[PDB]
Order: structure tokens, then C-alpha cells, then sequence
């Protein structure tokens, strides 16, 4: 009765569904495209915004905007179009009778979740609401209560170290390098062969390139010496207009900026010594249980060979007696949602919602106290 | 651990229930070294949905003792472990449906036995470690408040719990 | 039938068991830890106090406190949590049907056993009770009736000289320097090599260092001259995260403050000339029997070479014709308990308990007259 | 004739000058920056290290490293570049004919001053040397010989209680929470308003924020209730590119971690019950002369309202008859240097140097005996 909704509204992809299930009912990209050309036929027009899946079948006449950049909602009029699309047009539910479980990255602005609270209560009129952290929900879905979670998505990657249900907020690190900064590095790195992708609708083609041909080399300075001696690493890809491109050493140079972020001009360290500098800011008694429970979540952690590369780079930093086990589940793209369906369908969680009656005695500043 | 092995099978309802759950957990423990009746991943999922049902009945039996305690100063150590087994069986129900669909969609080659079914063993080891504290916190609340009206109606004397006195500590070495 | 309990509740460790046995049934640390981090998972929480052995496996998220400092119980609400833990949760007995034998240091405040006699009667409802001195119980465990007892625990050390079962109260000396003040000197002495242990969960690591690597030198200013010429004394210890530390001449400089308490800024004399000043405050006729029976008890008297060193120093103070024998049994950590199970299981002792009806005619001041 | 040098080489700032003066001749930051970008113009290059003041005008193409972290010199090749810069390029002296007075924190590793002695004698070839403690030299600069010195710098804070020229080493407490750990808390606390400072050249902008807008609240839980009711506490700051940021209750939440160190994740107590716990470890006869002479030194003790706050917090712990006077001079940033110029220019001090002749019979271990 009154099954809750779990809407993980990440950057780049929106995953929604019902609480208590094991798979999302709605996975569509988080874009709102508007037409940029001149309409000549009468009737084609009077429709100035395509949201989600029909803005990628009809791209090529649209300019595609992302409302969430770096985990922060930049466009508050286009984010209401995606929430209106994912309730009525995509899930086919009425939000007046279901409580929703939203999802936010750590270390975001406090006025980002202050306006998600205002929108769901004064526009969609949900009975109850709750805003959770991403990397705490990918420990629910992993069968653990202790561990350190590297959650690499599209806007941000962050580490949250948790020991026996107790989080250490002084050791939560956050990078703004993520998967969308590997798409924009692949557009620049492909111009050395002649292929120039420019437009916003041509960035979705080079995004589909990195999901199919890109991988992580276990030894980078050796792999660049065998990518030039022979041509056994090259693979071909067919564009939507029939042209065939050929990619050589740009298959592993694109996910290598997660481990060497000096390729994009960032001064920060890689993701292998960000997940280690946050272990070494935890207390000494719990470091043996974080080396062995190293949960990897999110979509950008799905390259072939990102687990065997990351075990190589923490064992070179950790002491030689610790064993290091990296937990990469096969379904780790939807791990943040599955732990959201676990938490919202819980028997002891049902007194932790922010009810609509509670929203009147406070303002939108109640979400900081209750979450 | 070996504390459950030191209990007798002719006890009351809670002791005979916590003896069956350690027999299920011992079938998933040796699967990490491959010496059990559970041969592949498809039997670990059927056992994890079995230990999540037997562990969901001690949440029922543990709450018939927690409400009969007269004052609220003694059940704080009992409700703290009854809320942990509410979480550890909800993970065992949902993360067994998830690992059943991954085994069904991608096939049997995606799961690898060891290092793939360890998400169910780790959530079941934490259920067993939070159910032997539920026996020990319910044994205290059943004998410290035995003479009060309401607790004697459950028919739980101190002799029904078959837990013995501990061993002598070693003097040297 | 109605076997008595013997709860030797010192600082640092709690040893309990049944009277008449030869070994305690329950040895656990005397700490009550409370969580200091932020709990994120629902259910992981609502348990705000961990007592005993389960607060050392879960340290690293707790702040560990000691209710007894310097032999005096400072926290009377955390001391009830340890007595409730060692009756129901650790010994699995009912206190309403067993008489208990508690244990207290000499020269303590009189409102320390006036409140132990109130909690055991009005909260745990024991039928009978008795409070004994620590160093009079470690003469039963040696098979003697004469002797001088150096009982070095975790809070205090004290010498009680006893001849033919007659104690001399004017010659009882007490130091507040004990095993906990050697741990806090080992944290300060280890900063000279770079290792900084700060937190309350990091003091249990440097306490496990001194139980493994520390030893008493037979000649201090000769051993300090060979620790600098070579590295023949350096031994390595492995921290809980896998780091290996190396300790050289801090192995014998830590138990040397028992013999030179000017290292920690105390004015008082060492344990070798505070057990001689208490001999020389006795009668002259009984000094020959105290020089030969020098009982050493407590856990802090278990360093390798504290019997060979202390015999060297009292010989240099006593006259040259008296023989000096120091009795250090191999089970001397539990000598105060073994004499507690001897005294409480005696046939003559059974008319010396403080019964519950005797607590009703008097107040809590009954314990001052009967003990 | 042969006037001595006094180099107070603290973390974060280097103050140098001549002994006998009233002000330092050289105050520059202790950073060594190396370029991280690609040089295209020929000639503009071949300079891989900028030290001191020209590594802050040229930041934005550099990566700024600090060679001293927590009072301990971590990089011994970057520290030789700052001593070479402060003798020749900044003071314009020849170190072969001036004796230098260095300066070290208490409770440091013993191989820290064993390598300052090796470098100053075998590389810079000074005639004499002496290494003094920081918090004793800030008693010369106050005209006192009794008192307790809180010396809050950039790496460490420490209390040294001194009564009539006699120091009490068992009551010297040392924290690792200092001014650099309030910069790193201000970077995390400013992400709640949207501003994200990441790079090492962007940590110097948020360090200049806390030197201009940060203050200490007299009552923290009252000021946090009037920071939310209105906007009378907010002040604007202009970034180096012209952007204007607005800071509200992050003005007093940043120096509040000195009095509540549980904000940054540390367990240890504040600076108000570290300067009181070290008073209560001295003798009872000298406690009245330390409550009245409470010297505050260092740069982190210069927030507006840290003297009126700290008198409020020790009078709530001290007995009600002892009067408490906290002595914060207006020039307390350079108090450790001024006492260095007082001590090195003394007539009695001139036989306490470590001359180069004395360095040859011993090793670098002479500095432990003569200091
Ligand atoms: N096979 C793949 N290899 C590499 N990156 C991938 C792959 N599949 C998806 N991604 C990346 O994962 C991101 C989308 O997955 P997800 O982490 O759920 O996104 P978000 O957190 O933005 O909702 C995109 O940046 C996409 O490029
Ligand atoms: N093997 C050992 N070697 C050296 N010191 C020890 C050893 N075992 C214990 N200690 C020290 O003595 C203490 C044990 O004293 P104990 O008799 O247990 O104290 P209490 O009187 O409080 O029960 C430890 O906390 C430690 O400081
Ligand atoms: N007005 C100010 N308010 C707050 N902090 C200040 C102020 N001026 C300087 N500081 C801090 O003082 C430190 C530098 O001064 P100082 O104590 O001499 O440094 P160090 O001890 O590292 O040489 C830095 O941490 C700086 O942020
Ligand atoms: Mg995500
Ligand atoms: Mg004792
Ligand atoms: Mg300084």
C-alpha cells in the first residue's frame, strides 16, 4: 500500500522506479532539447522542448542541454520538465499519493536540496520526501555495512568511508572530474586523426564511442609502446551516417585521466590516491576493514580493466601485509538505485520521511536537520 | 562462532531457532573454501532467502519479550539489536532477487561462485552476529524481570535457556 | 550450594568468577565506550554504550573512558554498566542469590566503599557483601602469613607489611604511579622517533606495545650506553594498519620510571626505596622476616627482569647480613583474585559477611566497622 | 661585531633578521613552487623552482608545496632552498661569518634538529649554532619569567608552563590543530554556498579570506541563532578575477574548531581546556601565578575576539577566586622572533652556542645535550 518512488536523478541519466523492486522501471537520459532550425511545414512546431528519449531520436535538429552539471542543478526550469516527464509520461503514476526518495551527491550547495524540497511539495504535492547521499546507498545494495565507496558517475566522483554504519565526514573527498570530462577529452583527442565532432548532438556519438571501445590499460607506459609498434589495438566504429572511423591508442588514453588528471589540466590526484588519502584520514583501527571492502559504484567504473588496474595502484601505496579486495559488482551502474529501493521499503525507515505537515512548521530548511 | 555450538538443542523456542540459523550459515561459510552442500551460486541464493525468513521470525519472538518488560531502561539493549536484524534480512531479500536476475540475464558465466556470492555471505555473517546478541539480550531481560507480571506468562524460566557458565581463563601464557 | 562471587574490579581490568576455583571466569577491560561519529545507516545506532570486550573490537568509532582512575571510582553511572555486564552478560548468574566479595585498594576515600555497599544492596540486591584490601588478599595466594606485599596494578601501587597475620597500618605506603602512568609516558617518549599516538583508541595500541617489548634493565646507565653504540636492542612492532615501527632504547626507559619517578615529574621515591622505607617503619624484631618474604603482585610487576632488578636495589640499602628473597609467582597477575576465592570459600569466614538485614539497622557506614 | 642571525623558520612563514633589533628584516612565505604547465616560448623557462615571494606573484602556473608540515620538515631538499634564499637573496649576508639561532617546536622528532645541525654546519658553514624552543622565546618578548604560553602557529599549538625560569616538561601539551587546519576547514565549509576552491594556488585565496573576515564568537550557540534570523553578519570579499563572494556564518564557524576540535574530526579537547589541563598538572603553589600570566603568541591567536572568548572559558573551569588575565600583545605574531633577538644578543648567552669546533668531537647528537 502506497509504494514509494525512488528517483535517482543523476547527471546524464535518470533512473526511477518503485521501492521494494530490484530494477528501475525508467532509464532515460537527462537532456531537454529545443529545436534550432526553421520549421517550414505548418503543424511541425508548437512543441519547443523534447525531454529524455525523444530528444535523442530527434537530435540533429535540436540543441541538447544538460540541466545538472557537476551534480548541481543549474537550470531550475528544465529540471521541472524532467521530473514532470518521469512521473506522468514515463512511470505513469500520480505523485499526490506516493512519497519519493530523491538522491544527492555529498558536499553540494545547501541551496540545491533546499529547492528540491520546495518543488516536490509546492508543485508536485508529494505526501512525503527524503533526500539521501549517493555513496551511502551503494553500501545498502552491496550487502555490507563497512567499506569505502568510490562512486564514479557523470558529474562527480566521491569517496565516503563507512565503518559499521558510522560515517566519517572529515574523510569524504570529492572530485569534479567524472565521465562527462572523459567525453570532452575524447572530442579533443580524436582531432589528431582528423575526426572533428563539434555540436551538442555530435557529443552523444563520441559518448557512445567511449562506452564501446574504451578500456583501461594495466600498465600505461608499456601499452603506449605496443600501440605504436603494431596495429593490434585498433578497432573500427561506424558513425550514424555510414562513415567508419578507426581508433588506436585513444582507447586507453581516455580513461587514463582518472588516474592521471594532469591530462585535462587539473592539479588533483588520481582516483587511486584519492581512495587512499581518504583511508589514511580515517582512524588506524578501522583501516584494515576499509582495505578489504572497497566498493566501486556508478557508471564510469564500468571500463574493462578498472578493477585490475586499481588493485595494482593501491597495493603499491598500502603496506605490504594488508590484503586489498575491490568489490566491483556486475550491476554496479544501478547500485545507487537498488540501495534506494532497499532503504525506502524498510520497516524501520517509515518514521524518517519529511512529511508535508512537517514542511509547514518549518521552511525548506527542514531537510538539513532531518537528513 | 563456537558460542552457538555450546548451546543445547532441547531449549526453548529462541534457542532452537538460533541453532538452525547457524546450521544454514555454516553451509555458506565453507562455500568460500568449497566444502559444503551448496555447490554453485544458485544454491546460495536459495539458502540466503531461507536464513532471511528464519531471521525474520526472531524479530517476532524478540518483540514478545520487549513489550512485557515493565520499565524502558532495560529494553534499550534489546530493541537496538531487533532493529539490526530488520535491516539485515531486508538486504538478504532484495540482494538475492538482484543476484538472481544477473544470473538469469547474463547467464551462469557472470557469477563465479567465490568472490561473487560474497555479497550474500557478508550480509548473512552480520545477521548471525546480530542474532546471537539478540539471544543474549533477551536472556537477560527474561531472568532479571522474571517475577514481574507479564513475563511469567511467556513461560520462560532461567532453566529453559541452556547457556552454561563460561570456562576458566588461563593463568599463564 | 550458594557459591559466592568474587569481583576484583581494579582499574584497567575486571576479573570475576566463583569462590573456590583456581582461575577467573571473566577477564575483560574496564572501559565504557560511546560513539563519536555520525551514523548514516538506519538501525546502525540506538546503542550508545559499549562495555568491556565489545568496546575494543569496535574502537576506532568510539571514545573510550575509564570509570576508575587511581583506584577511585570517578563515574558512578558507567561503573554500574560494568557491574551489570559482569553479572548478567559475562558470568550469566543472578546476583539475588549469590553473595559477592568486592575488592578495594588501601588508603582510599571512605565514600568509595560507602557507595559500593549501596549499589550492591539497593540495585543488584545481593544477600551479603564484603570489601577486602587488595594486598592482604595476595598473601593468601602465596601460602604465607608474613611478608610485605608490593601490589602494582593499573591505578596505584601500595606496600602492606604483614607479620603473623597482624597488619601494621602505620607502615602502609601508597603511590599513585602505576601502569597507566607508564603508558602515558610511552606516548610522550615515542614522539622522539616520529610516531604520534593521540586518541583514546590509540592509547590501547601503545599499551599493547609495553606488554610485548618493554623490559626492566638491570643497570640503567650501562644499558643506555650500549643502546647507542649498536642496534642490538631494537625490536619491531606492527601497527593495526600494517605499519611497522621500531623502538630502541624506549624499551627500558618506560619501566624505569617505577624506580626513578622524577622522569614524570613526581617528587616521590622509586618502588625499591618505598618498600624499604616501609620495612624500616616496622618493629626491629620483625624486619628479618620481611626481608626474606617480599611478595610481588599485580600486572605491572610482570616486566622481564623486575625481580632481578629489585633484588639488586634493596640489597644495596639493607644491611649486608640480612638475606633478601623476592617472591614473584608466575601467576602474579591474578594473585589478588586467587586469595579472594580462598577467603570467600573459607569455613571461618562465613560469619563475617555483611548481611542485608545488617544494612537496614545501620546505614552505608556498616562497611567501615566490619571491614 | 659579528652580530648573530635569528631565523624563526616556522611552518607557513619564515621570519629572519639580525639579533638585537626590534623587527625582522625578511618575512616571506615558506613555499617552493614548481611549474606544472607547458612552456612554449624559448627562454621563458629553465627555472624549475620559485621560492618565497615570487612563488605567490607567479602562482597560477605553479604547484605550491610546503616543506614543513605540522612543525616537522618533510622535504629536506626544498628546505635547503629556503635557507639559501633567506641568507643570500633576502638578507644579503654571508653565513660563513654569522652564528645563527634556529627555532623548533617542543615534542618534535629528535632527527629533526639532528639534520638542521648537519645542514647548517656542512653546507652553509656557520661558525656557531643554537636551537631554541618556540614558547620559551615568547616569554622573553613579554617581559616575563613566569607564565604559561599558548603558541598557536600554522603547524602546531603548544602550551609550555614556566615558573621563574624553570620549565615543567611533564605539563607541556602539544596539539596538531593549527592555522593550516582551519584553512582546509574553510575550503570544505565554503562549498555549502557554491564556491569550490581546489588547487594549491586556490588555497592561498581562502587563506586570505580567513585573515580578513574571520572572527571568534563570544557565545557560539547565540551567534548561530542571530546569523540565521538576519543578514547583519555577512561580508563580501572580491576574488582575484573580480568575482564577489558572500560569507555568512562561516566567519565564526572556522575559528570555532580551536575550541571545539570535533568539527574537523579530532577527538582531543579545545585550546581552552588544554591550557587548563596543563595548569592542573603543575604544582599547587604555582597555579596562582600561571592563571594571571597567560601569554598568547603566534599568528593564529590574532582573530578579533580570541582573548575575550578565552577568558570566558577558563573562568568557567578555574576556581571562582583566582583572577585570570590573558596577555595578548598587539605584536604577538612576531613574539617568537623578538625573544630570539633578545636571547642571541645577551651577554650571558655567548658561551652557550654550539661552535664548529665542538661539532667535530661529537656527531649531530651534540644538539640534544647543549639544548
Ligand atoms: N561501458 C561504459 N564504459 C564507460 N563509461 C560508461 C559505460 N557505460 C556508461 N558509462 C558512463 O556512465 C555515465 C552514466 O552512468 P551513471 O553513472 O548512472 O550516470 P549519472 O551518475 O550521471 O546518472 C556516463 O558518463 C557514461 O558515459
Ligand atoms: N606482560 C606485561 N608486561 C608489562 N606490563 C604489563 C603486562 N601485562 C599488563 N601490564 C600492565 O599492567 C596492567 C595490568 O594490571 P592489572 O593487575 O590488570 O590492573 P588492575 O589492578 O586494574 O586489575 C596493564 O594495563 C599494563 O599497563
Ligand atoms: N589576522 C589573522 N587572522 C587569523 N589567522 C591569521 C591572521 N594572520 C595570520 N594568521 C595565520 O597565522 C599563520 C601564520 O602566522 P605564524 O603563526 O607566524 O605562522 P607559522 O607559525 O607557521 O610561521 C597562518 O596560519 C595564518 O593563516
Ligand atoms: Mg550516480
Ligand atoms: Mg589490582
Ligand atoms: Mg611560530
Amino acid at each position: 500500500e502506497t509504494t514509494a518512488l525512488v528517483c535517482d536523478n543523476g547527471s546524464g541519466l535518470v533512473k526511477a522506479g518503485f521501492a521494494g523492486d530490484d530494477a528501475p522501471r525508467a532509464v532515460f537520459p537527462s537532456i531537454v532539447g529545443r529545436p534550432r532550425h526553421q520549421g517550414v511545414m505548418v503543424g511541425m512546431g508548437q512543441k519547443d522542448s523534447y525531454v529524455g528519449d525523444e530528444a535523442q531520436s530527434k537530435r540533429g535538429i535540436l540543441t541538447l542541454k544538460y540541466p545538472i552539471e557537476h551534480g548541481i542543478i543549474t537550470n531550475w526550469d528544465d529540471m521541472e520538465k524532467i521530473w514532470h516527464h518521469t512521473f506522468y509520461n514515463e512511470l505513469r503514476v500520480a505523485p499526490e499519493e506516493h512519497p519519493t526518495l530523491l538522491t544527492e551527491a555529498p558536499l553540494n550547495p545547501k541551496a540545491n536540496r533546499e529547492k528540491m524540497t520546495q518543488i516536490m511539495f509546492e508543485t508536485f504535492n508529494v505526501p512525503a520526501m527524503y533526500v539521501a547521499i549517493q555513496a551511502v546507498l551503494s553500501l545498502y545494495a552491496s550487502g555490507r555495512t563497512t567499506g569505502i565507496v568510490l562512486d564514479s558517475g557523470d558529474g562527480v566522483t566521491h569517496n565516503v568511508p563507512i565503518y559499521e554504519g558510522y560515517a566519517l565526514p572529515h574523510a569524504i573527498m570529492r572530485l569534479d572530474l567524472a565521465g562527462r570530462d572523459l567525453t570532452d577529452y575524447l572530442m579533443k583527442i580524436l582531432t589528431e586523426r582528423g575526426y572533428s565532432f563539434v555540436t551538442t548532438a555530435e557529443r552523444e556519438i563520441v559518448r557512445d564511442i567511449k562506452e564501446k571501445l574504451c578500456y583501461v590499460a594495466l600498465d600505461f607506459e608499456n601499452e603506449m609502446a605496443t600501440a605504436a609498434s603494431s596495429s593490434s589495438l585498433e578497432k573500427s566504429y561506424e558513425l550514424p551516417d555510414g562513415q567508419v572511423i578507426t581508433i588506436g591508442n585513444e582507447r586507453f588514453r581516455c580513461p587514463e585521466t582518472l588516474f592521471q588528471p594532469s591530462f585535462i589540466g587539473m592539479e588533483s590526484a588520481g582516483i587511486h590516491e584519492t581512495t587512499y588519502n581518504s583511508i589514511m584520514k580515517c582512524d588506524i583501527d578501522i583501516r584494515k576493514d576499509l582495505y578489504a571492502n572497497n566498493v566501486m559504484s556508478g557508471g564510469t567504473t564500468m571500463y574493462p580493466g578498472i578493477a585490475d588496474r586499481m588493485q595494482k595502484e593501491i597495493t603499491a601505496l598500502a603496506p605490504s601485509t594488508m590484503k586489498i579486495k575491490i568489490i566491483a559488482p556486475p550491476e554496479r551502474k544501478y547500485s545507487v538505485w537498488i540501495g534506494g529501493s532497499i532503504l525506502a521499503s524498510l520497516s524501520t525507515f517509515q518514521q524518517m520521511w519529511i512529511t508535508k505537515q512537517e514542511y509547514d512548521e518549518a521552511g525548506p530548511s527542514i531537510v538539513h536537520r532531518k537528513c | 562462532d563456537a558460542e552457538v555450538s555450546k548451546w543445547d538443542d532441547s531449549g526453548n523456542d529462541i534457542i532452537v531457532l538460533a541453532k538452525q540459523m547457524c546450521m544454514i550459515m555454516m553451509e555458506m561459510t565453507d562455500f568460500t573454501r568449497g566444502k559444503g552442500p551448496l555447490k554453485n551460486t544458485s544454491d546460495v541464493i536459495s539458502a540466503a532467502k531461507k536464513i532471511a525468513e528464519a531471521g525474520s521470525r526472531m524479530d517476532k519472538l524478540g518483540r514478545t519479550i520487549a513489550d512485557h518488560c515493565p520499565d524502558s531502561a532495560c529494553k534499550q539493549d534489546l530493541l537496538a539489536y531487533l532493529q539490526r536484524i530488520a535491516l539485515y534480512c531486508h538486504q538478504l531479500n532484495i540482494c538475492s532477487k538482484v543476484k538472481a536476475e544477473v544470473q538469469n540475464l547474463g547467464g551462469e558465466l557472470v557469477v563465479s561462485g567465490v568472490d561473487s556470492a560474497m555479497s550474500l555471505i557478508q550480509a548473512a555473517k552480520n545477521l548471525m552476529n546480530a542474532v546471537v546478541q539478540t539471544v543474549k539480550a533477551s536472556y537477560v531481560a527474561s531472568t532479571k524481570y522474571q517475577k514481574s507480571q507479564g513475563m511469567a506468562s511467556l513461560n520462560l524460566p532461567a532453566v529453559s535457556w541452556k547457556m552454561k557458565a563460561p570456562e576458566k581463563k588461563p593463568l599463564v601464557k
